[PDB]
């Protein structure tokens, strides 16, 4: 939260000055609208004969005037004053953000057929929620529209929500898993990674970038590093060969050798002495043929 | 083959070392930092490494540009020589390994038994405060608000 | 499902937050200087005033002459009064809203448990809102800032008021475009643009069209009297229209006369509002569920068998299939096995043994489903000896 | 206690022992995990390697500490 501390501070100061010129500025002009109303008054208590402007009046009126034109001149500008606070507000805000995150992971690639599909997850979402309103608005706008069958199961939860409004999140849970769906919401378990994966993305490709090793990572179809979401993220099981550092597919399944441990086969096939093969933590030498195909 | 070499340089660079590249992905030059506690601490060395074609199975070459008072170091040249590193490399090693767990623990306990520098384990072996202090003059000697913006005027 | 600590929470912030807190500092920033503007035009004022009462009073006038003149200046001085008043409360109100923005961004720091997970809920939402404002879907966004309580923490206002002025510049109007490029003059006059300029030469032409020379030739004395470079070339070619009727052929006329240029001037009104405020190729919504995608997709999502799939991965649900196909895929250089028997993780504690027909399942799942002194193979369904299993160790 | 080993791939493995158990236990119970005789492994504390023979309170190893396990190496 150094960041937000950071602005906060520059906008405490903007906010200060703001409050005290403006204070300073409405009792200043009050007192002259009032003194130059009084001063015109006393010209009434003396004689109102025409060209009465006597010599104990003029410097009075003089003075009055000079007063008068100094303090319009100072207060605007003491507001002009002020201007350095804003710009460091705006200084801060660009130092402690980041503008352009263009770190894509494939530039131009939703272009006109992913719009439609990115639409229908968000209504799909919007349903799940029970927030049926927004989901119409959005389908009328759309263009989409959602068959009756795959609806009318969300008008019952919607309505028997918006009945109820503690207990809502226990029946929307309830009402979701008896409907034959998932705990959370793809779209929020997706958003979720996002936000923990891109500013680690960010970060590799610039210190890529400073060391003038930019064509380090040629390979476009897998990221250049692991991004741990936790234990309650592991859906599949992957095995990524300690040899290779490859996930291993098939037409090279791992394999189990005398030993406990495995090898992919392509990495079995290129360590190949001719005739016998040693596995690289135990020093137990086994041949090529002795190996079972490991199904996880 | 290629992809392993991409990885082993991807999670050097990830892992907060100064790599720069000399002549594409095949050889590369490192920063290397003396481990804390050894009398090496303190200095920074520059090393090179080679990827041979047959890279996860092959060894690598890896060679010190500076100078290095070790028992086995090349003195002239920068060779290794460590068991790991020659005839006892296995492909299951990176090049993180080596610059985590193998570079500082030869740096950390030598072997003046059958040695590649004759004078420096002649030295260690007999007179350890010279020893030190060579390596000590070698590390020293060679390994070592603006202005705001503008505003316009008003107008009727 | 996805855990994440302050330190991931603030990386998100310093990547994500950025025009919530530029906008309503631009905002800042312009009411400012036309703060600044009045002041000075009502100092100007004022003056003007007292230095005519000062020539005044060296003449030895009379009492009914210098009472007017106290009056007048008395006025005056109320006038700049007010005008200050009410200009410095507009900016106390866009520093509030700042204070406000940059309040709600710092409480993401809540160590309750109930608190951080209403405060992802509203993050997502305002992703969710900017996302449709930028597709162009006005009523939904609306509709879904009300509902999910964020109508002050989203910037809405100028999506709406960028479209009230394309829409009327749609409709052959001429007036809305040219109250927005006079109320962003500064920052447009900045940025070298010349939106102004063509909206003066439209209302020309209309003139033109109707049959309204006098009226054009005033118009273009008033305007178009001060232009130099292209700009006197496209006056010279705009005041060439003054020998023909609107109906010619020709071609330096006719083909501008078209009802095209309307295209063009929208165009550049778009252009202009993109530099205006720095709106990028692709909004954050975009690139975060891109992120997320790319780093849950994994080779088994894509498996025609269909045995591979399963009921919780959200890129093996149908949609996310389909829209996430190009996307690149999750490294993986470190082994996590998930047993099938029943989907806990095969860590040291629960070491993986292979049944001799050669599939691997954990232990803990073996002993909970022995029954005697026997093991079935859930796949197979070939019954085996629990003694066969052998350890297997992943390196 | 809990100990975290640091194999040579990158994986972290967690186990428990007493203060005052022998290195050769630590080592036999890295060979029932992971499977590495224990004639042939290398364990390293803050760059010191961990002399057989020697209980964890003489080289003062705490409760979830990092130590990192390698194969035998030497010089030439
Ligand atoms: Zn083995
Ligand atoms: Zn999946």
């Amino acid at each position: 939260m150094d960041q937000c501390v950071t602005v906060e501070r520059e906008l405490e100061k903007v906010l200060h000055k703001f409050s005290g010129y403006g204070q300073l500025c409405e009792r200043g002009l009050e007192e002259l609208i009032d003194y130059t109303g009084g001063l015109k008054h006393e010209i009434l208590q003396s004689h109102g004969q025409d060209a009465e402007l006597s010599g104990t009046l003029s410097l009075v009126l003089t003075q009055c005037c000079k007063r008068i034109k100094d303090t319009v001149q100072k207060l605007a500008s003491d507001h002009k004053d002020i201007h350095s606070s804003v710009s460091r507000v705006g200084k801060a805000i660009d130092k402690n953000f980041d503008s352009d995150i263009s770190s894509v992971g494939i530039d131009g690639c939703w272009q006109a057929d992913s719009q439609r599909l990115l639409n229908e997850v968000m209504v799909e979402h919007f349903f799940r929620q029970g927030m049926l309103d927004v989901a119409e608005e959005l389908c009328q706008e759309s263009g989409l529209s959602v068959d009756p069958s795959q609806k009318e199961p969300f008008v019952e939860l919607n309505r028997i929500l918006e009945a109820l409004k503690d207990i809502c999140d226990i029946f929307t849970r309830d009402a979701c898993a008896l409907l034959g769906l998932s705990v959370e919401s793809p779209l929020s378990v997706s958003f979720s990674a996002g936000c923990v994966a891109l500013p680690a993305l960010i970060n590799i490709k610039a210190v890529i970038e400073q060391r003038q090793c930019t064509g380090v990572w040629n390979q476009k179809d897998e990221l250049p590093i692991e991004v741990d979401l936790g234990k309650k993220c592991w859906y599949h099981s992957i095995f990524a060969c300690p040899i290779l550092r490859q996930q291993t597919t098939d037409n090279n399944p791992p394999m189990k050798l005398v030993c406990g441990h495995i090898i992919s086969r392509d990495a079995l096939n290129k360590m190949f002495n001719g005739s016998k093969l040693k596995c690289p933590y135990c020093p137990m030498e086994q041949s090529p043929g002795d190996a079972k195909q490991i199904f996880f | 083959g290629k992809r392993r070499m991409d990885t082993d340089v991807v999670k050097l660079i990830e892992s907060k070392h100064e790599v720069t590249i000399l002549g594409g992905l095949n050889e590369f030059v490192v920063k290397f930092y003396g481990p804390q506690g050894t009398p090496y601490e303190g200095g920074v060395w520059k090393v090179r490494v080679d990827l041979p074609d047959k890279y996860p199975f092959k060894s690598p070459s890896i060679g010190f540009m500076n100078k290095i008072f070790h028992p086995n170091i090349d003195e002239a040249s920068g060779t290794v020589k460590l068991d790991v590193i020659n005839q006892t490399w296995t492909a299951l090693y990176d090049l993180t390994n080596i610059f985590e767990s193998f570079l500082p623990q030869l740096l950390a306990y030598p072997n003046p038994i059958d040695p590649l520098n004759g004078d420096a384990a002649a030295m260690y072996l007999h007179r350890p405060e010279e020893y030190k202090q060579k390596i000590k003059e070698y590390i020293q000697k060679y390994a070592t608000s603006s202005s705001e913006s503008s505003m316009s005027d008003f107008s009727e | 499902a996805v855990q994440e600590s302050a330190a991931q929470l603030s990386m998100t912030l310093k990547v994500q937050e950025y025009p919530t807190l530029k906008v309503p500092y631009e905002t800042l920033n312009k009411r400012f200087r036309a703060a600044q503007k009045n002041i000075d035009r009502e100092t100007s004022h004022v003056t003007m005033v007292v230095a005519e009462l000062e020539k005044t009073l060296s003449g030895c006038p009379a009492v009914d002459s210098v009472v007017s003149l106290l009056d007048g200046v008395v006025e005056k001085l109320s006038v700049l009064k007010r005008k200050a008043v009410e200009s410095i409360q507009a900016e106390d109100e866009s520093a509030k809203l700042c204070k406000r923005r940059i309040e709600h961004l710092k409480e993401h720091s809540s160590d309750q448990p109930a608190a951080a997970s209403v405060w992802k809920r509203k993050r997502m939402d305002r992703m969710m809102v900017e996302h449709l404002l930028r597709c162009g879907y006005y009523n939904t966004a609306v509709k879904l800032a009300r509902q999910s309580g964020i109508e002050d923490l989203v910037n809405i206002e100028m999506f709406l008021t960028a479209k009230e002025v394309e829409e009327s510049l749609e409709r052959r109007e001429t007036a809305t475009c040219l109250a927005w490029c006079h109320d962003n003059k500064s920052r447009l006059r900045k940025m070298k643009s010349c939106l102004e300029f063509s909206l003066r030469i439209q209302e020309f032409i209309e003139l033109i069209r109707q049959n309204k020379r006098l009226d054009a030739v005033r118009h273009a004395r008033k305007h178009f009297s001060q232009a130099e470079g292209s700009q006197l070339d496209e006056v010279r070619q705009a005041m060439g229209m003054l020998a023909f009727p609107p109906d010619t052929h020709i071609s330096p006329y006719k083909d501008l006369l078209d009802p095209a240029r309307w295209r063009m001037l929208i165009q550049q009104f778009r252009y202009d509002n993109y530099r205006l405020h720095q709106l990028g190729n692709n909004s954050v919504f975009t690139l975060t569920l891109q992120a997320g995608l790319s780093a849950i997709k994994t080779p088994q999502c894509y498996k025609e068998d269909g045995s591979s799939k399963s009921p919780d991965c959200p890129v093996c649900s149908r949609s996310l299939n389909k829209l996430a196909q190009p996307l690149p895929m999750a490294h993986c250089a470190n082994s996590r096995l998930v047993c099938k028997i029943s989907g806990d993780v095969m860590n040291e504690n629960n070491p993986p043994m292979m049944l001799p027909n050669g599939y691997v399942y954990g232990y803990n799942s073996l002993l909970s489903i022995r029954q005697d002194d026997k093991v079935v193979c859930p796949r197979t369904k070939e019954v085996f000896h629990f003694s066969q299993a052998e350890k297997v160790y992943i390196m | 206690m809990q100990i975290f080993v640091k194999t040579l791939t990158g994986k972290t493995i967690t186990l428990e022992v007493e203060p005052s158990d022998t290195i050769e236990n630590v080592k036999a119970k890295i060979q029932d995990k992971e499977g590495i005789p224990p004639d042939q492994q290398r364990l390293i504390f803050a760059g010191k390697q961990l002399e057989d023979g020697r209980t964890l309170s003489d080289y003062n190893i705490q409760k979830e500490s990092t130590l990192h396990l390698v194969l035998r190496l030497r010089g030439g």
